[PDB]
């Protein structure tokens, strides 16, 4: 169960 | 948990005794990761990764964009990039990198892995690469690496 992507 | 107001400048990241991991590495593209020997202060709970990307093709990569994502109990935040060009390889100078500072908090110190999305252009020409990285330093050991 993993997070959303995320970016700078 | 969050990581909004915690930002570690890449010139006070101070290097542990680890070997950089590879995330990725695919046609002379190559992005490791750099465990910092510290935590950002009073945050026990946060590894300190020196993202590096270096290019030894031939040809120049562009619109280079790393995202990444981790573990519910977990937070990932990733500053911006030194930049988001990388000229293609040159033997009269030293190659092309590209730093950007990924912070990971795991305060329950769980195992750690790390879900990624590479985007870049070669061109026009676009990339979508993605991946999975486990190899990180034990838990116990962030803060003194």
């Amino acid at each position: 169960d993993f997070g959303p992507l995320v970016g700078a | 948990l969050s990581l909004a107001s915690i930002h570690v400048p890449l010139e006070s990241i101070k290097p542990s005794s680890a070997l950089p991991v590879t995330a990725y590495d695919k046609n002379g593209f190559r992005i490791l990761f750099h465990f910092a020997k510290e935590c950002p202060p009073g945050r026990p709970d946060v590894l300190v990764v020196v993202v590096s990307m270096l290019n030894m093709a031939p040809l120049p990569v562009k619109s280079i964009v790393l995202q990444a994502a981790a573990p519910k109990s977990m937070k990932v935040k990733l500053q911006p990039p030194s930049g988001t060009e990388l000229s293609p390889f040159s033997p009269i100078q030293p190659p092309a990198a590209i730093t950007q500072v990924m912070l990971l908090a795991n305060p329950l110190k769980e195992k750690v892995r790390l879900r990624y999305k590479l985007t870049f252009a070669l061109g026009e020409q676009l990339s979508t690469e993605v991946g999975e990285v486990d190899q990180f330093p034990p838990v116990e050991q962030w803060g003194n690496l």
